[PDB]
C-alpha cells in the first residue's frame, strides 16, 4: 500500500482533463 | 471532428468487384451500416479503369452507370484510382473512403479523421 | 396552526347505518402529518354533534407534503359509535377497553 | 348552469343614460362593483383605492371613503401599497375587498372602515398580481400571477389552497363563475386554458389563425393575432376572448378551434387596429360589452343557438382608454373605468379627450 | 444499454471528452446509454423509409414517433418531414438534459456549478423538486425552471451555514 | 423611393416578436439605435430590427449602411409599439439589436429568423 495518489475522484478529474486538453489543442492548431 | 449526415463516400476499383462477387448491393448496403442517407461518388479515374477489364466485366460497368451513383471529375491524364483519391482525402476532411485494398488502406490510417469501410458495406470507424 | 382548512367531499346520507360518509381532505402547507385527534375535533364543528361521534382513518399523504386525504365518518349519536364502529378503532379513539388474550 | 336570460331585444340602447365623473386620480387600473344597495371600488396608478356608493341609479357615484398608501411601506410585510395597483376585487359577502399590484403583495381590506386587515407576501420577485377573480357566491380567490402562476386562496380563513402552473407568458386575464373552474389567458402564448380545480386538469384552446389564409379569403371575396388580451366566461359551457386586432373569439368547450371569431370590431387607426382593451359579459345571458380607447363601448347579442353574435350597438359617452367594465342591475347601470393609459403601463397614442373617470349608462328593460 | 464495438480507438476516444468537456459528465456509461436509445429509434426510423407512402403504419407509427420527437423537444418543427430523423446526432439528447438547461438559462455560470445545484435539494421545474441531472425537459417546462420556495437563493430561510455565521456574531461580539 | 424595404409580412412579424420576447427574457437584447450602433461597432450584433412608423424615419437610416459595411442582416417591422411590447417593456422601442452568444438557449430560433431575413434580403 502506498500513500502516493492524492488525485481527485469522479467528476473533478474529468473537468481538469478537459481544461488541459483544450490548452494542448490551442498550440498545435492555433 | 464535425462530420454530419448526409455522408459522402468514394467508391474505388476494389470495392465493386467485392460487391457483386458477394451479392451485396452498393447503395442499399451503404444505408445499412451508416444508418442514414448516403451520397455515393465515383471519379473519372476509377470508371475508366473498368473499361480495361471490359470483356470479362461488363457486369461491373453496367451497374456503375446507374443514376443512383453520381459523376465526379478530376483533371489528370495518367493518374489512378489509387493515387488520385489520396489527394482528395488530403485537402479536405469530410470524405469517407470505401475499399478493401491493403496497399491503399495503409495510406488511409495515417491521416487522422478519415472513415474507412470493409467487405462491401459493413462499416468501421476511424 | 397554519389555517388547517379541512375540506370535505363525497357526502352521502346513509340513514340505514344512521351516518354520513365523506372523504376528508387535509391541506397542510408548512405543516406535516397533523393528527388523528385534531381532525375529529375540527370536522365535528361543521356537523355539530360531538368528538366521539366522529370516526376517521386512512390518510396516506401526498408525496412531498402539503396535502393529506383519508376517510371520515360521522354518526347521529354516541351509542351508535359503540355499536357501528369496529372494536379496535374505539380502543384507538379511547372509547373502549381492549381485552387482551 | 346555462344561458337562460334572453333580454338582448329588451335593451333600449339608443336612449341609454350617459354620464361621466372626473376623479382625483391618474390612470385608474380597475373597477369592481358589489351586488348583494350597491358599492364600487377603484384603484389607480396613483396608489389609491376609493369607495363609492352607487345605489342611486340616477346619480353619479358619490364619494364615501378613500385610502392612499405611500412610500412609507417600503420593506414585504408592510400594510400598504408602495407601487401601482393593477387589480381590485370585492368579496361576495360585502365584508372585504382586496388589492394588489407591482408591489407583489396582496392586501385584503375591510369594506366597513377601509382598514388593512391582511397583507400577504407573494414570496416571488416575479409573483406580480394581475387579475383577481372570485368564484360566484364563494370566497376562493383566483390570483393571476406574472411568474405564470394561478394562486388560489380562501378569504374567511386567510390561507393558501394550491397553485396552477403551465403558461408561457404573463397571465393577464382570468374569469370565473359559481362552479369551481376558471378561464385563463397567457396573452403572448396565443392560447387560452380552462382550469378544473378539483380535477387539476386543463383544456387548452388555441388561437393564432394566420391572416395569410385570410388572404385566401381575400381571394374569395387582415391583421395578426399576437396577444389575447382578455377572457370572459359567459356560461359554464362557453366563453369568449378579446385580442390585439379587433377579433373577438367565441369559444365552445367542445371545440378546439374557434367556434366563432368576429373581425375587426373597434376598427383601425401600415394601419393599426384598436386593441380589445375591455370585455365583460352579463352572467348567464346573451349580452356582452367590449371596450377600446376608440371612444364607444360596443355591445353584442349572442344568438340562441350559441353559434354567432350580432350587434346591439355603440355607446359613445366614454372617450379614453377603457380599462375595466362593471355592470349592475335591479334596469341596468353600466360603469367603465376610463384611464389615460392602458392597464399594463403600456404606451397610448394621440387620444382625443384625455380624461380620467367613470362612465355611467342606465338601460331600461 | 450496450457497449460500443471498439473500446479504444483514437478519433472516438478524444471525441468522448469533448462531450465530457462541454456537458460535464462523469461516466461514458452516461454517454453510451444515450446512444443506446438513439440506436433503437434509428433502426425503427429506417423501417418506415422502406414501406409504402401513406401507409397507416407510416402514419400512426410514423407521425406519432415524429411528434414524440417534437414532444421531447429535439426535432424542430421545420424539419418535420421524416428525413431529418436520420440526421439526428448525439448531442441533441445531451442538450435536453436537466443539467445543461440550467446553465443556458443564466443562473449557473458553469456546467459543473449546475451539477452541484441539482443534488442539493434546490431548483425545481414543476412543484416537484428534481435531483437527477437527466430529467429530460419536455419543452413545455422550460420557463417553469426556477429556484425553490425553500432552499435559499429562493428565500425565507438563510440556511444552516448562514445561520451559523449569524450565530458566531451574537456570541463573541454580542453576548 | 420606397424607404421601407424590406418590410416583413404577418407571421414573420409575430415570429420576430416572439423571438424578441424570449430574447428579452434572456437579457440578450439591446434597446435603442444608440446601443444598436455601439453593438455594430463591437461586432457582437447578430441582426437589427427597425420600426416603420417612427417619425421621422431618417434617424434610422444609418443602420442599413453600418450593417452593410459589417455584413449584418436587417428587416423593418411596421409597429414601434409592438416592437416595444416584445421587449417586456411598456413604452416603444424604435430599434433593437440581437447580441451574439453561442451559449444561448434560443439559438435555433435566432438561426431560423436569420434564415428568413437573409432569405428576404436577396
Amino acid at each position: 500500500k502506498t500513500e502516493k495518489p492524492k488525485k481527485p475522484k469522479g467528476r473533478a478529474y474529468k473537468r481538469l482533463l478537459y481544461t488541459r486538453r483544450f490548452v494542448n489543442v490551442t498550440l498545435v492548431n492555433g | 471532428q464535425a462530420i454530419k449526415p448526409p455522408y459522402q463516400v468514394l467508391i474505388d476499383t476494389n470495392f465493386i468487384n467485392f460487391s457483386i462477387q458477394k451479392k451485396v448491393d452498393i447503395v442499399r448496403g451503404m444505408m445499412d451500416c451508416l444508418l442514414a442517407k448516403c451520397n455515393p461518388l465515383i471519379t473519372d479515374c476509377v470508371m475508366a479503369e473498368l473499361e480495361k477489364l471490359g470483356p470479362k466485366y461488363r457486369i461491373a460497368l453496367k451497374l456503375a452507370r446507374d443514376p443512383r451513383i453520381k459523376r465526379l471529375s478530376c483533371s489528370h491524364k495518367g493518374t489512378y484510382a489509387d493515387d488520385c483519391l489520396v489527394h482528395r482525402v488530403l485537402q479536405h476532411k469530410c470524405y469517407i473512403v470505401a475499399t478493401n485494398d491493403a496497399g491503399l488502406k495503409q495510406r488511409i490510417r495515417k491521416i487522422p479523421g478519415i472513415p474507412l469501410m470493409s467487405v462491401g458495406g459493413h462499416a468501421y470507424v476511424i | 396552526s397554519d389555517a388547517v382548512t379541512i375540506r370535505t367531499r363525497k357526502v352521502i346520507s346513509n340513514p340505514l347505518l344512521a351516518r354520513k360518509q365523506f372523504v376528508v381532505d387535509v391541506l397542510h402547507p408548512n405543516r406535516a402529518n397533523v393528527s388523528k385527534d385534531e381532525l375529529r375535533e375540527k370536522l365535528a364543528e361543521v356537523y355539530k354533534a360531538e368528538k366521539d361521534a366522529v370516526s376517521v382513518f386512512g390518510f396516506r399523504t401526498q408525496f412531498g407534503g402539503g396535502k393529506s386525504v383519508g376517510f371520515g365518518l360521522v354518526y347521529n349519536s354516541v351509542a351508535e359509535a359503540k355499536k357501528f364502529e369496529p372494536t379496535y378503532r374505539l380502543v384507538r379513539y379511547g372509547l373502549a377497553e381492549k381485552v387482551e388474550k | 348552469g346555462r344561458v337562460f336570460r334572453y333580454f338582448g331585444d329588451k335593451l333600449l340602447i339608443s336612449e341609454a343614460k350617459q354620464s361621466f365623473t372626473r376623479v382625483g386620480e391618474n390612470n385608474l387600473t380597475c373597477i369592481s362593483c358589489f351586488q348583494p344597495r350597491l358599492f364600487a371600488y377603484t384603484v389607480s396608478k396613483d396608489l389609491q383605492l376609493t369607495k363609492y356608493d352607487i345605489t342611486d341609479f340616477s346619480k353619479r357615484p358619490k364619494k364615501l371613503k378613500y385610502a392612499k398608501g405611500g412610500a412609507k411601506y417600503i420593506p414585504n410585510t408592510t400594510e400598504g401599497h408602495y407601487d401601482e395597483i393593477l387589480t381590485v376585487a370585492a368579496s361576495p359577502d360585502g365584508k372585504y375587498v382586496v388589492t394588489g399590484g407591482r408591489d407583489r403583495k396582496l392586501i385584503v381590506w375591510s369594506t366597513e372602515s377601509l382598514s388593512p386587515v391582511k397583507v400577504i407576501p407573494t414570496k416571488d420577485r416575479r409573483g406580480e398580481v394581475l387579475s383577481l377573480a372570485f368564484r360566484k357566491n364563494s370566497d376562493q380567490l383566483y390570483a393571476s400571477c406574472a411568474d405564470f402562476k394561478i394562486r388560489t386562496y380562501s378569504i374567511n380563513q386567510f390561507s393558501q389552497l394550491e397553485i396552477l402552473y403551465g403558461h408561457h407568458d404573463i397571465v393577464e386575464d382570468i374569469s370565473a363563475l359559481a362552479m369551481e373552474r376558471c378561464v385563463t389567458v397567457g396573452a403572448r402564448d396565443r392560447t387560452a386554458m380552462l382550469w378544473k380545480i378539483p380535477d387539476e386538469t386543463r383544456l387548452t384552446f388555441r388561437g393564432g389563425d394566420e391572416p395569410q389564409k385570410l388572404l385566401r379569403r381575400w381571394m374569395k371575396e387582415f391583421f395578426c393575432e399576437g396577444s389575447i388580451d382578455v377572457v370572459s366566461m359567459v356560461d359554464d359551457f362557453h366563453f369568449i376572448t378579446g385580442s390585439d386586432n379587433g377579433n373577438i373569439c367565441l369559444w365552445s368547450l367542445a371545440k378546439k378551434k374557434p367556434i366563432f371569431t368576429e373581425r375587426i370590431a373597434h376598427g383601425i387607426l401600415l394601419l393599426q387596429p384598436f386593441w380589445i382593451t375591455s370585455l365583460y359579459a352579463i352572467p348567464y345571458s346573451n349580452v356582452f360589452i367590449s371596450g377600446s380607447w376608440s371612444g364607444s363601448l360596443k355591445v353584442w347579442k349572442i344568438s340562441d343557438n350559441l353559434r354567432s353574435f350580432e350587434l346591439l350597438g355603440e355607446l359613445s359617452g366614454a372617450k379614453g382608454v377603457v380599462t375595466k367594465i362593471q355592470v349592475v342591475e335591479s334596469k341596468f347601470r353600466i360603469l367603465a373605468s376610463i384611464a389615460k393609459e392602458h392597464r399594463l403601463g403600456r404606451w397610448i397614442a394621440n387620444v382625443s379627450g384625455a380624461r380620467n373617470g367613470i362612465y355611467s349608462a342606465v338601460i331600461d328593460q | 444499454y450496450s457497449t460500443p464495438k471498439r473500446p479504444y480507438e483514437s478519433s472516438r476516444l478524444d471525441a468522448e471528452l469533448k462531450l465530457a468537456g462541454e456537458f460535464g459528465l462523469k461516466n461514458k456509461k452516461e454517454i453510451y446509454r444515450i446512444s443506446f436509445q438513439l440506436s433503437k429509434i434509428r433502426r425503427a426510423a429506417r423501417d418506415l423509409l422502406t414501406r409504402d407512402e401513406k401507409d397507416p403504419k407510416r402514419l400512426f407509427e410514423g407521425n406519432a414517433l415524429i411528434r414524440r420527437l417534437v414532444r421531447v423537444g429535439v426535432l424542430s418543427e421545420d424539419k418535420k418531414k421524416l428525413d431529418y430523423v436520420l440526421a439526428l446526432k448525439v448531442e441533441d439528447f445531451l442538450e435536453r438534459r436537466l443539467q445543461t438547461q440550467v446553465y443556458k438559462l443564466g443562473l449557473a455560470k458553469s456546467v459543473h456549478h449546475a451539477r452541484v445545484l441539482i443534488t442539493q435539494r434546490h431548483i425545481a421545474v414543476g412543484k416537484q423538486i428534481v435531483n437527477i441531472p437527466s430529467f429530460m425537459v419536455r419543452l413545455d417546462s422550460e420557463k417553469h425552471i426556477d429556484f425553490a420556495p425553500t432552499s435559499p437563493f429562493g428565500g425565507a430561510r438563510p440556511g444552516r451555514v448562514a445561520r451559523r455565521n449569524a450565530a458566531r456574531k451574537a456570541e463573541a461580539s454580542g453576548e | 423611393n420606397p424607404k421601407a424595404f424590406p418590410l416583413a409580412d404577418a407571421a414573420l412579424t409575430q415570429q420576430i416578436l416572439d423571438v424578441v420576447q424570449q430574447a428579452a427574457n434572456l437579457r440578450q437584447l439591446k434597446k435603442g439605435a444608440n446601443e444598436a450602433t455601439k453593438t455594430l461597432n463591437r461586432g457582437i450584433s447578430e441582426f437589427i430590427i427597425m420600426a416603420a412608423d417612427c417619425e421621422p424615419i431618417e434617424i434610422l437610416l444609418h443602420l442599413p449602411l453600418l450593417c452593410e459595411d459589417k455584413n449584418v442582416p436587417y428587416v423593418f417591422v411596421p409597429s414601434r409599439v409592438a416592437l416595444g411590447r416584445a421587449c417586456g417593456v411598456s413604452r416603444p422601442v424604435i430599434a433593437a439589436s440581437i447580441t451574439t452568444n453561442d451559449a444561448s438557449a434560443i439559438k435555433t430560433q435566432i438561426y431560423a429568423v436569420k434564415d428568413k431575413i437573409e432569405t428576404l434580403l436577396i
